[PDB]
């Protein structure tokens, strides 16, 4: 019952200089499974932050 | 070095420099400093010219 | 195995860093990835620049 992934894939700076064999170099996305609060700090400028 | 890529000391102060620019790169001294990095891009190839 | 015959059975993959010495020791003789270490950056034992 959970949704689908609408993902908007691009493919930025892709280059074909024959660099010899296909392959990745970076990779990204913004999906996860929720969190708990392991542990947390304070930065300096004021906002604590819980990791 | 950092996530970025960039230049830093021990405590988070970005490291700043002429960057270079062109193909081939070159410095140039009319920019105004900016935060040195070191990237992670593929190097573009050239054509022969003689031999 | 018993016949003459190879099987492959794996490869073994290694991990490299945009960036070292951020990499947290956790006891045993391993480092655990986190911040101001970048991602895994997975790949072969093969070629690139491992």
């Amino acid at each position: 019952g959970a949704t689908a992934a609408t993902f908007s894939l691009s493919f930025l700076n892709s280059m074909q200089q024959n660099t010899g064999a296909n392959n990745i170099v970076a990779t990204n996305q913004n999906g996860y499974k929720p969190g708990d609060l392991v542990s947390y700090q304070i930065n300096n400028d004021g906002t604590v932050v819980g990791n | 070095l950092d996530e970025n890529r960039n230049l830093v000391n021990m405590q988070g102060m970005q490291l700043t420099g002429y960057p270079a620019t062109g193909t081939p790169p070159t410095i140039q001294q009319g920019a105004n400093p900016a935060p040195i990095t070191i990237p992670n891009t593929l190097m573009a190839a050239k054509s022969t010219t003689t031999a | 195995y018993s016949n003459e015959q190879e099987q492959v059975l794996g490869q073994i993959v290694l991990a490299n860093f945009a960036n070292n010495e951020g990499l947290a020791s956790q006891g045993d003789n391993v480092w655990a990835a986190t911040q101001a270490s970048g991602v895994a950056l997975l790949g072969t034992a093969g070629s690139g620049n491992f």
